[PDB]
């Protein structure tokens, strides 16, 4: 497994999931395939606590599960769940989530600038802050509707995102082969 | 249960566990081994990672700071708000191609 894939997964798990998730994933990075029981004993988590962490990582498609069903020494049927990181699905979910996050931010920025800050009490025309200043009437000293001339009434995250997410973009690019 | 003389011995034990894949160490086992363990544990600061179990017992892990990455919680909540658990993997790939990625 390429070092850059490992690092991508380690970065993303730390940034967007809890400590518990990071520590569970560390085991799956150390070893290709691991029994849930072995993970349980290593981490000292409660049983439901671990299962919930694994359920979350499986839902976000970071890890997959393969059951092994065998006859045990005492003759009973045994069901082991072996977990592993699925790097092709992990990289895709990461791209999917980052693309939608960006787009949600972009949409919020568009909405905020197109926000109807001013509204005519008569004809109900609305105006954005940019539109509003060219509504000012120096002869009355007030903002007046462009249509009926009635006095109008009242009523960056992307840059941060781009700063904070660049390490992941870089690791994504590094893995593109 | 553990031989932990001092702060330095505590750090080396946690380090070795990390390096050797030996797993988490319950805080209470450390408290038994190391007098005034609260001093040593506090002194070591963020070199230790703590997990809380449901019974409120604490588990200790070496903090490897090689991979360190973090974002504003608004971005954490935003990440969570993009659902993928209900989605076919194929559907995810379709989206990526639709958008040119
Ligand atoms: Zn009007």
């Amino acid at each position: 497994v390429p070092a850059a894939l490992k690092r991508l997964a380690k970065y993303v798990i730390r940034g967007f999931y809890g400590i518990e998730h990071a520590l569970a994933l560390d085991i799956l990075i150390r070893n290709s395939c691991v029994k849930e029981e072995d993970m349980l004993e290593l981490l000292k988590f409660d049983r439901k606590q671990l299962r919930s962490v694994l359920n979350n990582l499986k839902g976000d498609k970071f890890i997959k599960c393969r059951m092994r069903v065998e006859t045990a020494a005492d003759g009973k049927t045994t069901r082991h769940n072996y977990y592993f990181i699925n790097y092709r699905t992990l990289v895709n979910v990461v791209k999917y989530k980052l693309d939608h996050m960006r787009r949600r931010i972009e949409t919020d920025e568009r909405d905020s600038t197109n926000r109807a800050s001013f509204k005519c009490p008569v004809c109900s025309s609305t105006f954005t802050d940019l539109e509003a200043n060219q509504l000012f009437d120096p002869m009355t000293g007030t903002f007046r509707c462009t249509f009926c001339h009635t006095e109008v009434e009242e009523d960056t995250l992307l840059a941060r995102f781009n700063e904070q997410i660049e390490p992941i973009y870089a690791l994504l690019r590094e893995t593109e082969d | 249960k553990y031989n932990v003389r001092d702060k330095k011995a505590l750090l080396r034990l946690l380090d070795q566990h990390d390096q050797r894949g030996l797993g988490g160490i319950l805080l209470e086992d450390i408290e038994e081994a190391l007098p005034n363990s609260q001093k040593a544990v506090k002194a070591l600061g963020d070199q230790i990672l703590f997990v809380n179990r449901p019974d409120k017992k604490k588990i200790l892990f070496f903090n490897d700071k090689s991979c360190q990455f973090s974002v504003d919680e608004e971005f954490q909540k935003l990440w969570r708000s993009v659902t993928v658990d209900s989605m076919d993997e194929e559907k995810i790939e379709e989206y990526l191609k639709r958008q040119g990625i």
